[PDB]
């Protein structure tokens, strides 16, 4: 289903930017662990500092889980993660540490916990 | 005694034991592939007088025989490890390694130290040779690194410079 | 007799002890004995004469530098080319002109370019990360 | 994946560790002769400094630009980089101080200036959008002071054209071999440093011809030379990090063909079991 | 193996061109056809000789492309024109 | 068969020699991808220009290929090889540029092409 056609252009080009910014990362894994992070060009570190955080942020809580981690399930619309996603790759979210994306709901909760650590 | 390529003979071997159905062990050599090449190369063997002695209803009695072998093997691009190699290895009281890489750069015969070795030593090597030669193997074998790591490095140390001379000279 | 320095920016040309020196100093050739009072002047290109305890005599070429005097030290801090707001504005000029057309020479490490190099080819394509199973 | 891709790629890596292991080498020997040209240095500038102590800052005082702290307009930055890659992050951690502190006083709406030695920091300076106003670069592990006339030439004549307000040179400080640290320290206006010619009013020189025409020379020169000396001391520190880098590099490829040969084994004893159970259960 | 074997040429798809955002992801290096420019259009056939050679180039130069700060302009020049024709 | 007491010492000498420059201009490629060409040594451009112009004449244009290229067929014999890839090494035909040898035939050819390009 993931198809102009279908899904519409906003969200086909946001899916294929995440894919093609992982894969570049992927890419560097074995250079990143060899040399260590140092010896990347200076646009190759935010490739990095991206990817690391888009990761994260395609993480979420669940409401079955909260039986394994107490924090309370979410619910995200669709909507509302394309813009999300969108951001992050447009590097308007480029101020945050990693962890603040970590098991979160829409972006808006990532800058809240941004705050508090 | 000089086996060529008992490589050829384990695979005749293959061969017709597969054509008699007999059930095959790694690599489809048949199950006792070890007792082939075992069975054939213990029997170069230095024998003492006495057997020779017995053997011979006392025709000779001073005399000691001897077979020595020398098997060949083939590998596939260096590979020590595969099956039969590793078998033979085990097998034998050393082995003279004969490396591509020099045989193609010109050093002929392409005999490459370190990693060849002959488990009697000495012992079997006439004095005048065992007292001139006993440097020459490791300190052939560290040239031959210590010039791969010259290509990296200019401006050498002129200690290790009269090395890199002397393994050359003598290579 | 004293002991005499010749220092350069970048290296050390002469020490030990000396019997006298013939200076072409700015304001006029000078020659330096044993004693000599404080001094300090500049000196303009060309040789210098020394002549070592027991006598011993030899050059040094020198392009230019600051001569200066103490109780027992005399010391000479030479340079390495010609100064002179002739040649340094020609220097400052291409220094600037290569700010503009944003050249970059190559250094001549050619050790450490073949070194990279062949680090860059090995490296390549090596895709290990995704084979071992290693997280990161 | 297979035994035989797999065995391919242990080759590979070895080769490299091959490679940076050589690299420390080198790097380890190369450190040592920088540092030998970094205490080559010491006598020139030192003897030059005790010169400026009885000349300006003695009893006697003289009016020079270059000793009086006048007001901050714009400032100048001389920075130095390497002209080669596999350094750590030198560089990098040099330039964010250097960032950071040319932010600072930005803030006061002051202008700055870069003139950049070495190819790296041109690099990252036409890219971050900094004034770079002169460059010299090239000159690789053979530093020399003619070359470096330019630049510091540059500078000082914007100095004492009005132009510039404060000089500074940012540099790496060599301390140990494990640990170099980045510095920004300032050279003009000339810093007040002890040297007191208190103890030197026994005597004085003669001047020939007088002693303005002498200080202003001397402190040409002296600048030149602590620029120099800056350059040679972040020479030695790159080659430290050189050799710390490729050290860690190396363990950590010896790591991963730990990783590469525990998925080799498992491709092989897969690919027997593979192949003599399609025998086996092929007869009958 | 068996086809590969009896077939006039190849048409190598790549997932990791397919990723990256390489689409058709078809991998230049590999592919063949021994038919080749015996089938074409000759204004292909002319126009395409200079694109084989583009990014054969190109791939012999893609190993430095994670050192690239460090070259050298005069290969600098075919290694961004291989990403372009790319 | 290559081995100089059936080929002949100038044959073998040939032969060792195209083997030498080549391997050396392989260690010089990755020198002029960083470095640029003008770092070289005079002998070491001399190297490259001789390894690429060897190189380049070890092309030929073939009878049977004829269809697919059109350009006609050429029948080099042994004597002429030698001859050429020996006048090469020397530094007979420096003075010629590269393109002249490709697709040339025999050693002629070269000197001939070289005045039309």
């Amino acid at each position: 289903q993931l198809d102009p056609l279908v899904v519409g252009q906003e969200h086909y080009d946001t899916a294929r930017g995440v894919q093609s910014i992982l894969q570049r990362y992927q890419e560097l894994k074995d250079i990143i662990a060899i040399l260590g992070m140092d010896e990347l060009s200076e646009e190759d570190k935010l490739v990095v500092a991206r990817a690391r955080k888009i990761q994260r942020f395609l993480s979420q809580p669940f409401f079955v889980a909260e039986v394994f981690t107490g924090s309370p399930g979410k619910y995200v619309s669709l909507k509302d993660t394309i813009r999300g996603f969108k951001g992050i790759m447009e590097g308007e979210y480029d101020h945050l540490p990693e962890q603040a994306f970590y098991m979160v709901g829409s972006i808006e909760e990532a800058v809240e916990k941004a705050k508090k650590l | 005694i000089i086996y060529d390529d008992l490589s050829k003979q384990a695979v005749a071997y293959r061969q017709i034991s597969l054509l008699l159905r007999r059930p095959p062990g790694r690599e489809a050599f048949p199950g006792d592939v070890f007792y082939l090449h075992s069975r054939l190369l213990e029997r170069a063997a230095r024998v003492n007088a006495e057997y020779v002695e017995a053997f011979t209803k006392g025709e000779v009695k001073g005399k000691t025989g001897s077979l020595t072998a020398l098997p060949i093997i083939e590998t596939q691009a260096g590979d020590v490890s595969a099956f039969v190699p590793t078998n033979v290895i085990s097998i034998t009281d050393g082995q003279i390694f004969l490396e591509t890489n020099l045989f193609n750069a010109g050093i002929r015969p392409a005999v490459n130290p370190g990693i060849s070795v002959s488990r009697v030593g000495g012992a079997a090597q006439t004095k005048i040779m065992k007292k001139l030669s006993g440097g020459i193997r490791t300190a052939l074998a560290q040239y031959r690194e210590l010039a791969a790591f010259s290509q990296f490095a200019s401006d050498l140390d002129d200690a290790t410079r009269k090395q890199l001379d002397h393994g050359q000279k003598v290579t | 007799t004293y002991h005499l320095d010749v220092v350069s920016a970048e290296q050390q040309m002469f020490s030990g002890l000396v019997e006298k020196i013939q200076v072409t100093g700015s304001e006029g050739e000078l020659g330096i004995y044993p004693g000599h009072a404080p001094l300090l002047t500049a000196i303009k290109p060309g040789m210098i004469r020394i002549v070592k305890q027991h006598g011993h005599e030899e050059f040094i070429y020198l392009s230019g530098g600051i001569l200066e005097v103490q109780p027992g030290n005399v010391t000479v801090l030479a340079d390495t080319a010609i100064r002179g707001q002739d040649l340094d504005e020609a220097r400052a000029m291409e220094a600037k002109r290569k700010a503009e057309e944003h050249i970059s020479s190559s250094h001549g490490d050619v050790d450490y370019a073949q070194a990279s190099a062949e680090l860059a080819k090995a490296i390549a394509q090596l895709r290990v990360i995704e084979l071992t199973k290693k997280a990161m | 994946a297979g035994a035989k891709d797999i065995r391919s790629k242990i080759a590979s890596v070895q080769n490299t560790q091959k490679i940076t292991k050589a690299m420390e080498m080198v790097a380890a020997s190369k450190m040592r002769k920088s540092q030998d040209r970094m205490a080559a240095s010491r006598p020139y500038a030192e003897t030059m400094r005790k010169v400026i102590g009885h000349l300006a800052h003695g009893n006697l005082e003289y009016k020079h630009p270059y000793l009086e702290d006048r007001d901050v307009k714009r400032v100048g930055y001389l920075v130095v980089s390497t002209d080669r890659g596999l350094a750590g992050g030198l560089n990098i951690n040099l330039f964010k101080k250097l960032l950071a502190e040319m932010k600072t006083w930005t803030d006061k709406g002051v202008q700055a200036d870069l003139a950049m030695i070495g190819s790296k920091g041109v690099s990252f300076f036409n890219s971050v959008g900094g004034n770079v106003v002169a460059q010299v670069t090239g000159m690789g592990d053979n530093p020399s002071l003619s070359e470096l006339i330019g630049p510091v030439k540059v500078m000082l004549q914007a100095y004492d054209e009005g132009r510039l307000d404060k000089l500074y040179i940012v540099s790496n400080k060599f301390i140990n071999t494990m640990s170099q640290v980045p510095t920004i320290s300032q050279l003009l206006p000339l810093p007040a440093s002890d040297d007191d010619d208190l103890k030197h009013k026994s005597w004085d020189y003669l001047y020939e011809p007088d002693p303005k025409a002498l200080l202003d020379t001397l402190l040409r020169r002296y600048v030149e030379s602590q620029v120099y000396q800056g350059v040679v001391e972040n020479l030695a520190s790159e080659q430290a990090a050189r050799m710390v880098a490729m050290k860690a590099a190396t363990d950590n490829g010896g790591s991963l063909i730990k990783e590469l040969q525990l998925v080799y084994n498992k491709a092989r004893q897969a690919s027997i079991t593979q192949e003599l159970t399609e025998i086996v259960s092929g007869a009958a």
